[PDB]
């Protein structure tokens, strides 16, 4: 019986700016998904944290002061062409056969300058038509 | 007007005992070529091999410096500090007045902090425990924990302090300026290993 | 109809150490009718930017090769040596006088937490302990070290 699994492998630190926001498009880390039925699209997928932006995953500082950034997450079908996974809900491509990378790209700050550190988001990815 | 930078992909080094090697970036932000010349000093300001010593870096360019580790020793029950400066080399370049003619460089030290993985978690874990007393004229701060507490932020009676670290199992002692009689709260922010200022804390001395 | 998976990831951001210096040159320096320089003019203005707010005064050394403490020592060009100082002095947010290290010492003030975003600094003549300034070209190559905090 199929089972879904969620791994990741983080990308290169991020390096934030004078102005304290972070650089567009960063490669913040790679999610691949796995174990999904053959002929899953990518409307059946939702990526959802605990910020709940939809089209986002939101990443938080762990100091207490709760700087955060978003991101997407888009991944290529094999012509190239972005796959958009619905993210808190919201953006349609058949995956890849077996699993699926899916990279997560840097928006911005939230709001206000980021301090350097340690930033995390807890992330679920709930796959439908199964 | 003349203008210079050198930037530093890092603003400090945690550099995990025994390790074959790190990488940092150093990026020249001006118009003109440079040399980058890169060395490591002991912590009284004067084993640890940074590659290239000194290389061509163009205009607006960045290139990878590698810090290896090759012998040496260090004491496993603390951080030991040195630092990697990195210098900018620019290119060189009546009969009744003075004519002056200066050129500079900037030479841009971090620190590089010899951790052992013997030490279990981070200096943020323990920030908390700094204690103030104040003795001889000065504010000291005892640090009982392994890791240098970089202090980035200092305050002692509501008067800012010139921070610098405090060394692991052992003290730092601060100058107070003028008119700090009967002060009681020292409220301070460490510099977390990715060089943010991490969250403020508060204590009376005492 | 619905799985399931979770995972809770971790983000680095740094932030990186960037220094920069501006020097603006000051005016041309005139001889005096009995042939010294006038003390406490404007050589040129420094502006140091990019630092971290919390980085001190005794954090940055200008130093030159005459390694002179606390000043910057400028030589002619002429084979002659003729020689001045000057000293590198600034102002802190009370409007105080403050000074970097210059190789090696503080000349004036405590030790002050640099203005926020960048901090000018002023080259301003002392004298010639030697007398008898010729006319022409006088030279220093000055490195500025900044001890990131």
């Amino acid at each position: 019986p199929a089972r879904i699994t969620l791994t990741y492998k983080e990308g290169a630190p991020i390096t934030i700016m004078d102005n304290g926001n972070i650089d567009t498009e960063l490669l913040v880390g790679t999610l691949t998904l796995g174990g999904y039925k053959t002929g899953t699209t990518s409307t059946s997928v939702n990526f959802t944290d605990a910020a709940g932006d939809p089209m986002y995953l939101t990443f938080t500082s762990q100091d207490g002061n709760n700087h955060q950034f978003t991101t997407k997450v888009i991944g290529k079908d094999s012509r190239d062409f972005d796959i958009s996974p619905k993210v808190n809900g919201e953006n349609d491509v058949v995956l890849a056969t077996g699993s699926q990378d899916f990279f997560v790209r840097s928006i911005g700050s939230k709001g206000g300058k980021l301090a350097a550190g340690k930033y995390t988001d807890a992330v679920t990815v709930t796959v439908s038509n199964q | 007007s003349k203008e210079y930078g050198v930037t530093i992909g890092e603003s400090r080094i945690i550099y995990p005992l025994d390790a074959a090697g790190v990488m940092v970036s150093v990026k020249n932000t001006q118009d003109y070529p440079v040399l980058i010349q890169s060395r490591i000093y002991d912590e009284n300001k004067e084993p640890f091999v940074v590659t290239p010593p000194l290389f061509r870096l163009d205009a607006k360019q960045q290139n990878s410096l590698r810090i290896a580790q090759a012998g040496g020793v260090f004491p496993r029950d603390k951080e030991s500090l040195k630092w990697l400066c990195v210098k900018g080399i620019p290119p060189k370049d009546p009969d009744k007045d003075v004519g002056v003619f200066v050129q500079f460089a900037i030479n841009n030290c971090i620190k590089l902090l010899v951790r052992p993985n013997e030490l279990k978690g981070t200096p943020i874990q323990f920030a908390e425990n700094l204690s103030w007393k104040v003795d001889g004229g000065k504010l000291i701060a005892e640090n009982p924990s392994p890791f240098y507490m970089n202090i980035g932020e200092l305050t002692f009676g509501g008067k800012s302090i010139p921070s610098h670290y405090i060394p692991p199992k052992s003290t730092w002692a601060f100058d107070l300026p003028k008119g700090l009689a009967g002060a009681r709260n020292v409220s301070w922010r460490i510099i977390n290993d990715q060089g943010g200022l991490d969250r403020l804390y508060s204590k009376n001395v005492t």
